[PDB]
């Protein structure tokens, strides 16, 4: 009936390890399934566990099974970008159906090499007078806060990885309908690095 | 081998019939449907084996039905959609139904059920060219795509370089933002970045494009408004590389 997962949300730096738990009924236990569900991908099956005291491994990911006490530990060794996902545990009793826990959402913060924080203004490719502000190349200590102003739009940070040079970078975009708006004040509500480049 | 489902998203008006399609793993005998309402747990709907239902939940009411029309396809029908049917629908399959049998999941179909279709609008899409300051500072070049004014919120944004979809150097906001948070039918905005080397951007024959697959109305959907029917469609914007 009830499958619990905790912590529900965890942040981990790339290269660091983490673990979390799943609790399920000991009565009528047949199997435990673990999945890694990455954003807009198929939930990936990691392993099925049936034997008490067992430990299974899939690469850097491992899990344990306690059928008596009704719990499992999931371990992530040396977290990598692809490990950013919701980890779902699901219990099978005699029937075909799986009963799911609410998941553990894992955010693996990237290792940013040589951070060079900067706020750039980009102009529309088309003949319009539109522009966007791009805050980029800041390390994982920086949080991008929302705009205090309703007419100022600020996205959350996302990490891209240029495979042509094995380079990773964070960025957030800001834009505003306001005629007086400027890229120099766009991210004012965020604690940004002291040395952030504001081109002239 | 993988379980497949198409489309990734579907929009329907409440009360209409929806058919969701799946391709189980070819040599699997057990097929399943699960759903997940946003912020809730993935929940069992039905399992199927040897041309008949195997097990079904309470959620699999009078409105639901399953079909196995041939040896390759597997379908879930929702006779009359409710607002509460908005969810990610997953199809799964397993070789057998033993304790050690893995249930392999498809990528899901996200179904959005709307009370009315009058507030449905496709996005505007614009491509923003890399800043010369970034090019000179980093020897890198970031393009920004902005999809705006669309409703509902579950679009698919992609980048196309020289007519080929790219994934390297891309990151898209995992969720759109509300242009008017205080409104319940607020239009949405979504952004993405594509970063390339300065040398690549400076080649005037490199062609960049941002494409947004919008999910909206179908041919069957009735439309009595003056504006263009907001059908499922692709909206794009482009930019060519620049030497100077």
């Amino acid at each position: 009936l009830n499958v619990e997962q905790s912590p529900q949300s965890l942040h981990v730096q790339e290269g660091d390890s983490t673990n979390f738990t799943c609790s399920f009924p000991s009565s009528n236990f047949y199997a435990l399934h673990w999945y890694r569900w990455e954003t807009a991908k198929s939930p990936e099956a990691l392993f099925v566990m049936t034997l008490n005291g067992d430990e299974k491994k899939k690469g850097r990911i491992s899990a344990t099974l306690n059928t008596k006490e009704g719990y499992s530990y999931l371990y992530i060794k040396g977290s990598q970008p692809e490990d950013s996902a919701t980890y779902l545990c699901a219990f099978k009793a005699a029937g075909n159906k799986l009963t799911f826990g609410g998941g553990t959402r894992v955010l693996v913060k990237p290792n940013i090499q040589n951070p060079d924080p900067a706020v750039y203004q980009l102009r529309d490719s088309k003949s319009s007078d539109k522009s966007v502000c791009l805050f980029t190349d800041f390390d994982s200590q920086t949080n991008v806060s929302q705009s205090k102003d309703s007419d100022v739009y600020i996205t959350d940070k996302c990490v891209l990885d240029m495979r042509s040079m094995d380079f990773k970078s964070n960025s957030a975009v800001a834009w505003s309908n306001k005629s007086d708006f400027a890229c120099a004040n766009a991210f004012n509500n965020s604690i940004i690095p002291e040395d952030t480049f504001f081109p002239s | 081998p993988e379980v497949t489902q198409t489309p990734s998203h579907q929009v329907t008006q409440m009360g209409q019939e929806v058919i969701l399609r799946c391709v189980p793993i070819s040599n699997h005998l057990y097929f399943y449907w699960y759903r997940q309402i946003l912020g809730q747990k993935v929940e069992f709907l039905v399992s199927f084996y040897n041309n008949e239902i195997s097990e079904k939940s309470e959620i699999f009411d009078d409105q639901f039905s399953v079909e196995r029309p041939d040896g390759s396809n597997f379908t879930l029908k929702i006779r009359s959609t409710k607002l509460e049917d908005s969810a990610m629908y997953f199809c799964a399959s397993s070789r057998l139904a033993g304790g050690m049998d893995e249930q392999f999941f498809g990528p899901g179909t996200r179904l959005t059920v709307l009370e009315d279709l009058k507030n449905v609008f496709p996005p505007e899409v614009a491509v923003f060219e890399p800043s010369e300051a970034e090019i000179s500072h980093t020897q890198k070049a970031t393009l920004v795509c902005l999809a705006t004014g669309f409703y509902p919120d579950h679009v698919e944004l992609s980048w196309w370089v020289n007519g080929k979809e790219v994934h390297s150097g891309v990151c898209t906001d995992p969720q759109p933002l509300k242009e008017q948070p205080a409104l319940n039918d607020s239009r949405y905005a979504l952004s993405s970045r594509l970063r390339v080397s300065a040398t690549f951007w400076q080649n005037p024959r490199n062609h960049f494009r941002c494409q947004v697959q919008f999910y909206g109305l179908s041919e069957n959907d009735e439309w009595t408004q003056d504006r263009a029917k907001p059908v499922t469609q692709i909206v794009s914007a482009e930019a060519w590389g620049r030497a100077d």
